[PDB]
């Protein structure tokens, strides 16, 4: 039965504010049973009142009983559509800006229904109000609450860059974290990071989250029980440390992550090692806290127990690069890979069937293997001349292809860092006879001519390694390198003035 | 990287006139240089060799007569008289 | 000729 909406319409827009008052005390009453609420939602002309006089009133119980029916109507359909074709979102998003909590929990909810069980209100919202007052609200002493409103961000985020720079400029980022950091109920912070992963996408909120404390807070809750949230918490770091190098106070985020790498999830460790790659490129004493937590023997078991998975040698060579290269624990990190016996495996990722990007990162290791002179032994041992040339030898026959990416590798990296990891491993005597005997000799000439200032530094530098011994000196004197080094004597980076020059001091001397 | 030569080398940098009990490789390699260059020990001939029979060097290397650049074995030849630190 | 010798020398450290 319908027959008594327009008795019920009009007492709603008395001009008296205190029969209204006794007008909905009643209408939130008879809101509650199954029944009479379905007589609410067949009629447009009701509900038209009831938003007005949210939007438009003085008193707390008005506005209590009038937001209060509204959430009695989310449960239902289509009590769905007539909030929302009786213009209400404008209104509901408003009611989060008067400050009462009895409201905000009916407010808030008839929102959040209404974002997900009815189309179009994940547009309206954005246009009328939304995102401004919800992130204005994180503040609240509650927990559950934030549980709602953070979940709504979540929605309206959600692949819009719109939204997502919305958010930004609101002070955002700073905000989410504080959540993170403080609060302990699962199911708000697996929303905070659900929200944070689809703001780290985005390349302008990146540092922004790094700059407020994000890594720093969200590894917190790396050893929390609830799966869904660690992965989360990962996966954000691992899009958010491109812009994470240059601070501090991860002290207890490197010893975490380096736990992790002996777990029992493949996808845990993937998304661990990618973190250490990124988070020791370029700071110094990040490089000394890896080291310093055993970085290298649970990172060298990582590569062996992952096989020809390049998804995790590769992270993982680089991140052996970055601690073996440029910092204090330079000769430990260089020895603890052969005492772990990390070195036989390393070699076997330069043959197939592994792919170039992984190979370009581990001839790039071997460079820093070699630095230490207690690698040069076991390198030789493990064949890795006879196959650093095979790299080098396809590279440079495949870049002769002039005549004439895709895979990401620029074919000038192979050369340069092959050549680049010979000069190093042509310093033991015993690797100058393999180098030699492999007639390598008269291919370093041919790269002498690369316009690259990189090949020609370390070209012009294995040479200079080689000369040493005259059975390979007055051989290399023959072909060619007498005149094409003698003018690059006179190119710009003093890093080629000489080398290309050591090598001429011992040639045609006496 | 520092190191800290054995005394039997020191009277070579001491002898150019060395002041420090430690030194870099850049400066080891700079007060070497210095002597063999004060004392004249090599061949002015063509001059990429270096000789040192009855000389300190002949005593500290172990080898009567070096060449120039044969590197590794230099730096190593250095390499023993000094502890590294 | 010795003078541009151990400059080079000392050039791999
Ligand atoms: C680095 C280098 O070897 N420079 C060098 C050495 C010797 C000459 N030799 C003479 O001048 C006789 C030129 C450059």
């Amino acid at each position: 039965a319908t027959r008594a909406i327009p008795e019920l319409t009009k007492l709603l827009n008395d001009e008296d504010q205190v029969v209204v008052n006794k007008a909905a005390v009643m209408v939130h009453q008879l809101s509650k049973k199954e029944a009479s609420r379905h007589a609410i939602m067949r009629s447009p002309q009701m509900v038209s009142a009831i938003v007005r006089t949210m939007q438009n009133t003085n008193d707390v119980e008005t506005a209590r009983c009038t937001a209060g029916t509204l959430h009695n109507l989310s449960h239902h359909r289509e009590g769905l559509l007539a909030i929302f074709k009786s213009g209400g979102i404008p209104a509901l998003v408003k009611m989060l800006g008067s400050p009462v909590d009895s409201v905000l929990f009916y407010a808030i909810t008839t929102l959040h229904n209404l974002l997900l069980h009815q189309e179009g209100a994940k547009m309206a919202v954005r246009l009328a109000g939304g995102l401004q007052k919800m992130v204005a609200l994180l503040n609240k002493t509650n927990v559950k609450f934030l549980a709602i409103t953070t979940d709504c961000l979540q929605i309206l985020a959600y692949g819009n860059q719109e939204s997502k720079l919305i958010i930004l400029a609101s002070g955002g980022p700073q905000a989410l974290v504080n959540i993170m950091r403080t609060y302990t109920y699962e199911k708000l912070l697996w929303t905070t990071s659900r929200v944070l992963k689809v703001l780290s996408v985005c390349s302008s909120n990146k540092p922004a989250i790094v700059e407020a404390g994000g890594m720093q807070a969200l590894g917190l809750h790396l050893t929390d029980p609830s799966q869904r949230l660690v992965q989360n918490c990962l996966w954000t770091l691992r899009n958010l440390s491109d812009a994470a190098t240059k601070q501090e106070g991860m002290e207890g985020l490197l010893g975490t992550l380096v736990q992790l790498l002996g777990s029992d999830d493949i996808n845990v460790v993937t998304c661990a090692a990618g973190i250490l790659s990124n988070l020791t490129c370029n700071n110094y004493k990040n490089k000394m806290m890896v080291c310093q937590v055993g970085g290298i023997e649970a990172l060298v078991r990582t590569v062996l127990r992952a096989g020809d998975r390049e998804d995790i040698t590769e992270p993982a060579i680089c991140a052996l690069r970055h601690l073996t290269s440029r910092h204090q624990e330079a000769e430990m990190a260089q020895n603890a890979v052969r005492l772990h016996y990390g070195l036989p495996v390393v070699v076997k990722l330069l043959h197939p069937p592994s792919h170039w990007p992984l190979i370009k990162a581990t001839v790039g290791l071997i460079r820093n293997l070699a630095l230490c002179p207690a690698n040069h032994a076991p390198l030789r041992e493990q064949g890795a001349i006879p196959r650093l040339v095979q790299l080098l030898v396809r590279a440079h026959q495949d870049t002769q292809r002039r005549t004439s990416f895709v895979e990401g590798v620029r074919m000038e990296e192979i050369v340069e860092g092959c050549t680049g990891a010979l000069h190093i491993l042509a310093r033991d005597v015993h690797n100058r006879i393999v180098i030699r005997g492999l007639n390598t000799i008269p291919l370093f000439v041919q790269l002498l001519y690369s316009p690259i200032e990189n090949i020609q530094r370390v070209a012009a530098g294995v040479l200079c390694e080689l000369a040493q011994d005259k059975e390979a000196a007055e051989a290399i004197e023959a072909e060619g390198a007498t005149a094409p080094l003698t003018e690059l004597l006179h190119s710009r980076n003093e890093g080629v003035a000489t080398y290309a020059a050591a090598v001429l001091f011992r040639m045609s001397e006496d | 990287t520092l190191v800290r030569p054995k005394p039997l080398l020191l009277k070579l940098l001491k002898s150019v006139g060395a002041q420090k009990d430690t030194y870099t490789m850049k400066e080891v390699l700079f007060y070497l240089g210095q002597y063999i260059m004060t004392k004249r020990l090599y061949d002015e001939k063509q001059q990429h060799i270096v000789y040192c029979s009855n000389d300190l060097l002949g005593d500290l290397f172990g080898v009567p007569s070096f060449s120039v650049k044969e590197h590794r074995k230099i730096y190593t030849m250095i390499y023993r008289n000094l502890v590294v630190v | 000729c010795f003078w541009a010798a151990w400059d080079c020398l000392y050039f791999i450290y």
